[PDB]
């Protein structure tokens, strides 16, 4: 699997803001990528599927595209309850890499 | 990302998964089947006679050196009345010849009596004129 | 409803040994593939390995972990094991037991293979602390 | 040819930080993306073409991916003399139609 | 060297006309296709009309400005022209001409067409003011 | 993005590109070429006699309801050493045609001297036996 990358690694906003996380791979993984949210205490919930499908039962607060090597992830309007930290992590091959994740916080 | 066998089905699994699918190693399947003393020299003519004969109906029905022939017997709905996706995308060898095993001496029957005859007298036919 | 019963963890010394264990009900255990991953204090999620659903008849390590963990599973128990092996003070984590998206042998070009999309249910894991 | 959006309308770094510009399209244009940088007095420099290949001449200070919908462009180190406005321009259909633009800056 | 020469500007009431003309050399402008785009005070840069290359078979016009301006050329004297009639004030900007990187009439599918990828070469433009 | 014309060449225009893409619209410029009072009658005489010149030959040719046929007379490489792609995809039709006009004669007298007259003979001996 392609070390996946993200971006700023530390991301804060104002409540209510559009607030996004860059993740980009080194080679092109196509499309294999899913977004995952870690709150603390927590295991990390899967948001985003095949890079732009929300999970079943998350609810349209997210989004994602890109496709290749470039993606993102959007947080349409960050709460206080969307505080975590995303990951970006690719499955084109068996190793499931993980990106470094990116906490995204409320600002104070 | 996708984990993979070696090559190809072992022996006999593909018989729980649709015939569709299991169709692709009949090839593997058929080399492996078709190929103190005393005891064994018994089991070695048994072998031989039961080789033998499914080469024979083989034969006989025009599908010698194929696995997969298609004859000229129509399908009567009454054996079963599922379509063709209905039986080959959803239903197992072993669920299958369950299904009709109590027409294979009637179909068979059919290939030979039916198809078989018309096809060698026609032949002599075509042949002389 | 769907819950993962993730045990066997504690406190043992670099060198030595532990399994876990997580049980799991809600789902077709036996059919569904299955991932291991873990999570050291400060820093993120890694991946630890993945089984096929069935019998298992493929795997892979990362090789942060290979030759010292081995993934096995009793699909009667409905139960997923991590043989922890040989430890190291680096193997301090949270393990998790995770389900694939799919992870089922499909019977296609003539053979078995197993098609991965990811995990998307688990539990909430247990500590294994390795220190002296 | 579809509406281009770019984001924020102003950004701004310090001197050899990494600086870069989102760009996105309301429905999918494949690749047909150039970028232009605008300084003062001068008209709208291509720098780069098709998404991602830099135009002659231009030396290997920027890049750019993304497809589909989502593209970025890249400054690799902004300096005092790449201020301007870089521009998303998308070339699919015969309207040729350019982006808003976005300002970029060294913050003082 | 490739140089573009554009010139015919100059301020106009609202309702009257002028004619821009870009004088080019450098390259062959009777192969190339050619672009129109303005920029008002202010603002971002607009596209404002496509001409093919060859005799300029093929048109496009943005919904801005289509029936108020009209594109042509002329390949021996090697200039551009912008028709700018029936002005409002809406409409000043600084013109600009600029070159496709292709726009090469191909003999395709039995018949000729136009492909562009978007300009890239260009002069300075020049200001139009339409004013009272 | 890409402009486009109506449907297909107009008339001619082809002839300054490849012969390759000039190819694709033979349907065209043929069909429209193909198709006081005793002036008018004269030039009227002289166009059938063109039109069946053509039509003659493309018979004997054995290419008649062809825009492009293939012959069985072999390509004398002194008329050109040029390979098939760097005539095809590199001359016009206008330049090729004065490449080769010196041929004509010789290669149209081959067609039918060599292989029009092979393939009558031949026929008849072929429907006789
Ligand atoms: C459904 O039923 C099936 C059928 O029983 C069952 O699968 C079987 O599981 C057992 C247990 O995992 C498998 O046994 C293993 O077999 C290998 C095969 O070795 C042979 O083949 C290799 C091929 O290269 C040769 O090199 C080798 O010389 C042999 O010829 C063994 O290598 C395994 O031994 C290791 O694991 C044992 C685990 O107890 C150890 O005790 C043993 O000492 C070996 O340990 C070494 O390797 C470990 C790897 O993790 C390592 O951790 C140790 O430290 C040490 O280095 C083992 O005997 C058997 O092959 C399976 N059968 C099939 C057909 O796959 C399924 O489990 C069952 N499914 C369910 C859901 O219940
Ligand atoms: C290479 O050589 C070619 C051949 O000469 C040359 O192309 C020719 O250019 C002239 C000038 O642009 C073209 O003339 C135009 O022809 C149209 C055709 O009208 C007929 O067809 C339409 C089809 O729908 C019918 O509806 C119509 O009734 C006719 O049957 C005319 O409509 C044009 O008239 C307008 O433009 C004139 C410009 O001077 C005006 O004087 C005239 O009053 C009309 O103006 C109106 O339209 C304008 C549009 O911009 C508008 O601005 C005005 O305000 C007003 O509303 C015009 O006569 C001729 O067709 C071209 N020939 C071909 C075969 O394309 C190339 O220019 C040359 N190339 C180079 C590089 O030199
Ligand atoms: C024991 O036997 C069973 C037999 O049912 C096996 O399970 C199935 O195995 C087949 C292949 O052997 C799988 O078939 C594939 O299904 C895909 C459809 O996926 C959609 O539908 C399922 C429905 O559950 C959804 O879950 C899924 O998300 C999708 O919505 C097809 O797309 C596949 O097509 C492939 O083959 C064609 C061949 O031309 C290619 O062109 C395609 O691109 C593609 O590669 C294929 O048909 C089937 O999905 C399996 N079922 C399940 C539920 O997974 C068992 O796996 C088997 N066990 C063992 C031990 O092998
Ligand atoms: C008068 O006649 C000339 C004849 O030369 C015309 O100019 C050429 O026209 C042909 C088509 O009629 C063009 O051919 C196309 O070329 C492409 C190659 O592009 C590469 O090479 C050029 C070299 O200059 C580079 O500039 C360019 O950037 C590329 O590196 C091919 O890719 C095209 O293939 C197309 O057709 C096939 C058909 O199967 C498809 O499969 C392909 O996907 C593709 O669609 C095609 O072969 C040629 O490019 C023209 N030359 C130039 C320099 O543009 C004049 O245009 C013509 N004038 C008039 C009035 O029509
Ligand atoms: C045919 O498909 C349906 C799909 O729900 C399934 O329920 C049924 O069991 C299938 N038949 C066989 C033979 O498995
Ligand atoms: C053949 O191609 C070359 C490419 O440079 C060109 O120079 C030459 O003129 C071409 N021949 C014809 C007939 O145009």
């Amino acid at each position: 699997a392609i070390r996946m990358t993200q971006s700023p690694s530390s991301l804060s906003a104002s409540v209510g803001d559009r607030v996004t996380i860059t993740c980009q791979a080194s080679q092109d993984i196509k499309k294999s990528l899913n977004w995952y949210r870690q709150k603390p205490g927590k295991a990390p919930e899967l948001l985003i599927h095949d890079a732009s499908i929300l999970q079943t039962g998350v609810p349209s607060a997210f989004t994602a595209s890109g496709s290749g090597t470039h993606f993102s992830f959007v947080i349409n309007k960050l709460q206080p309850e969307d505080v975590g930290t995303y990951f970006c992590q690719e499955y084109e091959n068996l190793q499931f890499t993980f990106g470094p994740g990116t906490k995204v916080e409320i600002k104070r | 990302a996708v984990g993979i066998g070696a090559v190809f089905l072992g022996f006999l699994g593909a018989a729980g998964s649709t015939m569709g699918a299991a169709s692709m190693t009949l090839t593997v399947q058929a080399r492996q089947l078709l190929s103190w003393g005393i005891k064994q020299l018994q089991a070695r003519v048994l072998a031989v006679e039961r080789y033998l004969k499914d080469q024979q109906l083989l034969g006989i029905w025009g599908c010698s050196g194929k696995l997969i022939c298609c004859t000229a017997v129509p399908w009567n709905t009454s054996w079963s009345n599922k379509s063709y996706n209905q039986i080959w995308n959803n239903m197992t060898w072993m669920e299958w010849e369950r299904e009709i095993d109590n027409y294979t001496s009637l179909i068979y029957t059919l290939i030979e009596d039916s198809q078989n005859q018309q096809e060698k007298n026609e032949q002599e036919l075509l042949e002389l004129d | 409803q769907v819950q993962l019963v993730e045990s066997g963890g504690g406190v043992v010394q670099p060198g030595g040994s532990l399994r876990l264990s997580c049980a799991a009900s809600g789902f077709a255990f036996k059919d569904f593939g299955m991932h291991w991953v873990r999570q050291a204090p400060g820093k993120g999620l890694e991946w630890v390995a993945v089984i096929g659903g069935g019998h298992g008849q493929h795997q892979s390590y990362s090789e942060s972990v290979k030759g010292r963990f081995a993934i096995t599973r009793d699909n009667e128990k409905n139960k997923l094991y991590l043989h922890m092996d040989r430890l190291r003070t680096e193997d301090t984590a949270v393990y998790y037991c995770a389900k694939d998206r799919l992870g089922r042998p499909w019977n296609i070009g003539g053979r078995l293979v197993y098609y991965y999309y990811g995990m998307d249910v688990w539990g909430q894991g247990t500590t294994v602390t390795v220190s002296s």
